[PDB]
């Protein structure tokens, strides 16, 4: 993992959530590049979500 | 010996091989009854054969 930065229409709306939900956060990136679905996992032939 | 774990996979692979997909659960109060529902709903969650 290396620290980039972030900013867009998401990270703005985020920030003023933030602003008026008085909580603070801490960003990062998801480790694969999917969004998510549920797929099939190779052990118990179960599925998951990724 | 087989658990009723084993036993209830074998029957619902017996299910699925003859697509009898559509099917109803009826037990007692009889000791085991529990973990068998439990197993059952487990294994149909957990699956896409729907
Ligand atoms: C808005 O954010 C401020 C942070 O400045 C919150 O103030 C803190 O309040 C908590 C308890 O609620 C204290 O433990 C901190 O010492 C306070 N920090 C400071 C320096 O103000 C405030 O609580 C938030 N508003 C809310 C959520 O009520
Ligand atoms: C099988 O599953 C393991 C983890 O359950 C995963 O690391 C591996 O990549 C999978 N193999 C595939 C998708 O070919």
């Amino acid at each position: 993992t290396v620290p980039q930065c972030c900013y867009g229409f998401c990270i703005d709306l985020l920030i003023k959530l933030a602003r008026t939900m008085n909580f603070t956060y801490e960003v990062h990136l998801v480790a694969d590049g999917k969004f998510g679905t549920q797929e099939r996992v190779n052990n118990s032939n179960k599925k998951e979500w990724n | 010996g087989a658990s009723i774990q084993q036993q209830a996979t074998v029957m619902l692979k017996i299910m699925q091989d003859y697509d009898w997909h559509v099917f109803s659960l009826v037990t007692t109060i009889f000791p085991g009854y529990r973990d068998f529902i439990s197993f059952i709903k487990t294994t149909v969650d957990n699956s896409f054969v729907g």
